[PDB]
């Protein structure tokens, strides 16, 4: 209400969060940040600044936008 | 990806 994390509203702030991002994740910080997701600093776990939705266990083939949309259909950012 | 809270 309205945005869950206003400090992660900036795409640059989401990108900056992806320090120590694991090589095993197979999704880039730039793809994740463009879909409104920032790094929590744990495993491959990311969160949306807008809806507060959290996503983990990324697999090769996943698209950041599609996964965000599908699991968080009320999110205004990927609507 | 898996959603969680
Ligand atoms: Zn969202």
């Amino acid at each position: 209400g309205h945005m869950r994390n206003p400090a992660m509203y900036s795409e640059e702030a989401r990108l900056k969060s992806f320090q120590n991002w694991p090589d095993y994740a197979h999704l880039t910080p730039r793809e994740l940040a463009s879909a409104g997701l920032y790094y929590t600093g744990i495993g491959d776990q990311v969160q949306c600044f807008a809806c507060g939705g959290k996503l983990k266990n990324w697999e090769p083939g996943d698209r950041a936008w599609s996964e965000h949309r599908r699991h968080f259909p009320n999110c205004f950012f990927v609507l | 990806a898996f959603p969680f809270f």
